[PDB]
DNA sequence: CGCGGGGGACAGCGCGTACGTGCGTTTAAGCGGTGCTAGAGCTGTCTACGACCAATTGAGCGGCCTCGGCACCGGGATTCTCCAGGGCGGCCGCGGA
DNA sequence: TCCGCGGCCGCCCTGGAGAATCCCGGTGCCGAGGCCGCTCAATTGGTCGTAGACAGCTCTAGCACCGCTTAAACGCACGTACGCGCTGTCCCCCGCG
């Protein structure tokens, strides 16, 4: 992951990431900081409670 | 939960610990002799909490109840319920 | 070549990080199965609360990190730096337990 | 506050550390003192 | 022929005297002026009964004879026959002082 | 004057004896004489501390007693 | 849990000297006495000097909620250290006349 | 015997490189302390007592010295043997996957 987010340092990075569930639940403090433009929720059924 | 949970304090762990008193090699039978201290340690001072929480009336042990325990070992510093 | 550090080398960096940063270094569950496990035998079934538990861990730390600290100083006293039985049991005998 | 404070105030003071100084300090950690025979 | 013993025995036989006579190692005045001496820069005009001294002699004798034990062990422990200036430091310190 | 010095090397070197060293080595003897002045000015500070308290200018066995109490010596015996 | 390995634990033997033990001869304490006087100490005493609840009281707390700080990476030369060539401590050896 | 020279070439110094530094901000979040109730024992007043040093005898042994009688200390000279120096060995847990 360090290796991963060492290219994440340039601005106009990589147009887009992904990420899953627990892993971005787990990782939040580290992406809370970056902003993003569209972001995209998979089977929002699983996203219920 | 109840049965073999000595080695909660695992041999890394051990290694951890052992590393904030500034050593750079630490044994094979260091791991199970700091163990056995630290049973007989924890042993200690178990009992007199528990018999503190039957002189009580309790059945519930407290963390306060431990701080009485280790009282008597005579230092009593700063910490919870000092 | 791979950049292998020499053996001492990572020690310096990273006893500047955790003299500095205050966390736990031992897992809790495990911890929590060992208190239980000595508890029952002393007074079955106890309903543990939340509390009375993370004191005895960082009483026991305290306690090993402080015979520790005397244990290295019995191995520099030894004219050398590792950690042995006899070290350990010297620090103890002197700590007067 | 952090509890560390406090075992630096502790331990920075040599009396409070002469007084007493094995029970447990609550969260404040302790001062891991290095040799100069250890690191190359 | 001279009769010269081995270096050793003779300490062997000294520390087998000094185990069963248990008398005062320091001459009695020796401590009292000592004592004198050292409140002195107390207080001044101070005069000492009869008593109250050998006590001190006594406590001193006793702990620096623990301290002397504890230290051959750490000698014992450092694996030689010698006592040295850090065997009394460690005995020293790991005893909470 | 000096009397600190009036404890003897062969004195040191008996009592090195009593701890069961075969050879002492020499600035041991000093530095037990050093650690024996600490000891003694350690405990005397707090004797002398509770004769002035004492309003008496002898410093009796109970006062010794009581100064020994606090660091933890404890002793027996003599005023016990 | 596994492996390379390398700095570090542990031992064998010479040094030699550093205590250790056996020669004489002290410096100052232990004991007998003493003559006193100087500090340690309870009794008439009597007073002042502490304790506790009425009228008030203030003062710190019991409970919430804002917001200037906690946590640490985008952002990164230098610090911290590790490892490959160059000139060198020179060392040293061997051979015609 | 001079010394020319050539070789074993391998080691501190130098240049290149690997990971972290501990702030500048972003974003998000976090329970101290004053504020409607309060409460409640504190603060003076009056009574009660009482005992604890001011004298005062007391009493008893401290102590400094006068005058003998040794006791371990002290220096020295040799023994020796073991910590330490120097060196060699092996080893097994640290760093990393």
């Amino acid at each position: 992951r360090k290796e991963k987010r060492k290219g994440w340092n340039k601005p106009d990075a990589f147009h887009v990431c992904i990420v899953s569930y627990q892993l971005v639940v787990q990782d939040q403090h580290s992406f809370k900081r970056k902003r993003w433009q569209y972001m995209v929720l998979d089977e929002a059924h699983n996203i219920k409670n | 939960i109840l049965r073999d949970n000595i080695q909660g304090i695992t041999k890394p762990a051990i290694r951890r610990l052992a590393r904030r008193g500034g050593v750079k090699r630490i044994s094979g039978l260091i791991y199970e002799e700091v163990r056995a201290v630290l049973k007989s340690f924890l042993e200690s001072v178990i009992r007199d909490s528990v018999t503190y929480t039957e002189h009580a009336k309790r059945k519930t042990v407290t963390s306060l109840d431990v701080v009485y325990a280790l009282k008597r070992q005579g230092r009593t510093l700063y910490g919870f319920g000092g | 070549k791979p950049h292998r550090y020499k053996p001492g080398t990572v020690a310096l960096r990273e006893i500047r990080r955790f003299q500095k940063s205050t966390e736990l270094l031992i897992r809790k569950l495990p911890f929590q199965r060992l208190v239980r496990e000595i508890a029952q035998d002393f007074k079955t079934d106890l309903r543990f609360q939340s509390s009375a538990i993370g004191a005895l861990q960082e009483s026991v730390e305290a306690y090993l990190v402080s015979l520790f600290e005397d244990t290295n100083l019995a191995a520099i006293h030894a004219k050398r730096v590792t950690i042995q039985k006899k070290e350990i049991k010297l620090a103890r005998r002197l700590r007067g337990e | 506050i952090i509890p560390r404070h406090l075992q630096l105030a502790i331990r920075n003071d040599d009396e409070l550390n002469k007084l007493l100084g094995n029970v447990t300090i609550a969260q404040g950690g302790v001062l891991p003192n290095i040799h100069q025979n250890l690191l190359p």
